[PDB]
């Protein structure tokens, strides 16, 4: 379905958010859009260790 | 007697990032950076709205097919959107002559 | 880990300190409590904020249509297109995972090193006046009231103002 | 090296130990001996291990058929195709080279890490019953049987059953 | 930084000492003086070339005009065209960035390295024949001429030399 929202990033099953680098919702996007990747996880850490007890 | 210690933050976070030497390894603080969630929506870009065809083919729409919206309201747009199978494109059987570099060139 | 602190002679964390990512634990009469160094934590999150800002706004990317459609006399333009695709998914999934990986493995080391460094900063300031207990903790010979610790803390200690206490003290241990 | 333990103040390397990586050499009366840490040393495997098969293991690639043969008045195209392949290769090539070397350097530092972290562990266990003699050793001021080395390598020391023989032992010294 | 002895417990650099990155200074009698230790500063300049001469000499190039000329029923191939340089240019400059900062902190990292294995290499052979005074800075016991300077620049110190004359010093301190 069609929508007035906003965006900088477009994929036929819908619109993305483009602010982080890599995606991997669909290949063939159109516009301002993140790389796409065959990854599953792509999380990195800003923090420690967490060993609590 | 008296003590002074030198420690580090722990707390109940279950976020795990995979590291080069170990995997699923649980930190304190993480940040995604693969954005994997659409919203099921067809938005406009930077500003611009695409061109709705509903159920014709950019062939219909552009020849003047009868049965076709032909949106003359619509003065610009950044992309164009069809259906998988639209119903109603060339009317009266025959070849569309360049038609992929016209659906190019027509896209914004 | 790769400088032996976390995960190394500190055993674990400590998950009563919510000032920060790095701090005491002091155990003077008047009583206990934890504390952050706000230092070193500041220095850190600004440190990996930019790591994170570096990973994130460093992709540049114009406006790009990345479908292209052919007929059927067209394969070999269809493949290389295909070729196209395919070879820069490949080239941004390979490098974005390693990346990811390797920044990782340095951020818990560079965590490891805030530690390790803050350790030798207090083991600096004490050196005969206190003694490596356990692990991550100084037992003092002359007891050190809260003014004391905070002065550990700010980096100020004072050592011959409480060097002759000491001295006395560990003779007999 | 980067920590200076590997070619540091560790000259050089025990060709007699093959139990693993990182060791022990004793001497105890009842005789010498090399033996292994497998603790340190299997976490060495499994992180390396990992690292390779990270490295490998990450290349996907599609089905592709690379060679497009073009006519003599596709000159544009099959420039086009020439420099699509010709990109990939530079890519490959140059981040491929880079990443070995980086990772290289990496996995020496990490081998000077843990070795330089296991000198400091057993050192932390033997404070005042011994002295640093040379380098990577220890000299005890009570002797050290079998049983006590064994126990200095799997973490279980018992300082204070010790303590009074070294007290005597180190105070002409 | 990532040691501590870099912007850590050495505040500072020293402007007068132009020999190299790593060097020495003495206080005997009979004057002062800056000096460089020629070893691991030279080590240091032969590891840093190595890396940028790797950055740069890795980048092979063969002979390519990027340029595509098309009309105006190939907008296609025009857009596929536009699409390759693109993707080459965002590839190109986002490892390009990332990989600059990553090896500046390396190389940073890597010299607070080289100073702290210097200041424990000169700390492994003075142990008790001289004092941890201020910051990156040694109190002899005894007085050491500049021949006994030169000789802990080289490495050989002979410690029980100086041993007895220290051993008296140190007891009333
Ligand atoms: C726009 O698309 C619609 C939907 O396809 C077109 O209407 C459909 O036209 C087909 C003929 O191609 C009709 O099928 C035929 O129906 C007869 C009975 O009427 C049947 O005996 C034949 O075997 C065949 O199945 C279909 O019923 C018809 N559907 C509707 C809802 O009218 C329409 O013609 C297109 N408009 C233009 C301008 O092309
Ligand atoms: C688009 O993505 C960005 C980044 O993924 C989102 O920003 C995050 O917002 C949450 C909650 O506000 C924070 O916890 C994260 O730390 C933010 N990330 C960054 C990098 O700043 C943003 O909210 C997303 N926008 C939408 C509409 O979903
Ligand atoms: C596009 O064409 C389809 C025909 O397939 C239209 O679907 C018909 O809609 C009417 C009422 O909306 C229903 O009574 C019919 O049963 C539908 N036909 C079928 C085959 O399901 C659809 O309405 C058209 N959409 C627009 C926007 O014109």
């Amino acid at each position: 379905p069609m929508d007035e929202c906003d965006a900088k990033c477009q994929t036929p099953q819908g619109a993305i958010n483009s602010s982080l680098p890599f995606q991997n919702v669909h290949p063939v996007t159109i516009g301002e859009c993140p790389k796409y990747v065959r990854s599953a996880k792509l999380r990195m850490v800003t923090g420690l260790r967490n060993i609590p007890s | 007697e008296d003590t002074i210690c030198i420690g580090y933050h722990a707390n109940n976070s279950t976020d795990t990032v995979d590291t080069v030497l170990e995997k699923n390894v649980t930190v304190t603080h993480s940040v995604n950076l693969l954005e994997d969630s659409h919203n099921g929506k067809l938005c406009l870009l930077k500003g611009i709205a695409p061109l709705q065809l509903g159920n014709c083919s950019v062939a219909g729409w552009i020849l003047g097919n009868p049965e076709c919206e032909l949106l003359i309201s619509r003065e610009s747009w950044s992309y164009i959107v069809e259906k998988p199978n639209p119903e109603n494109g060339t009317c009266y059987p025959g070849h569309f002559a360049d038609y992929e570099e016209l659906r190019e060139q027509l896209s914004s | 880990g790769l400088f032996g602190a976390i995960a190394g002679f500190i055993e674990g964390g400590w998950t009563g300190m919510v000032d920060g990512w790095y701090g005491y634990h002091h155990q003077n009469e008047q009583g206990s409590g934890y504390a952050a160094d706000q230092k070193s934590t500041q220095n850190a999150i600004n440190g990996i904020t930019n790591k994170v800002n570096s990973v994130i706004e460093k992709m540049n990317t114009q406006f790009t249509a990345v479908g292209k459609e052919f007929n059927k006399l067209e394969r070999r333009m269809e493949n290389l297109n295909k070729k196209v695709d395919d070879g820069f998914i490949d080239i941004w999934t390979y490098n974005a995972e390693l990346l990811v990986l390797l920044e990782n493995e340095r951020t818990l080391d560079f965590h490891d090193s805030n530690v390790k460094n803050l350790y030798e900063k207090v083991k600096s300031q004490l050196k005969n006046n206190a003694k490596e207990i356990g692990n991550g903790c100084f037992e003092f010979y002359h007891k050190c009231n809260d003014e004391c610790m905070e002065s550990v803390k700010n980096g100020t200690y004072d050592y011959p103002k409480y060097s002759e206490e000491s001295k006395l003290n560990r003779e007999k241990i």
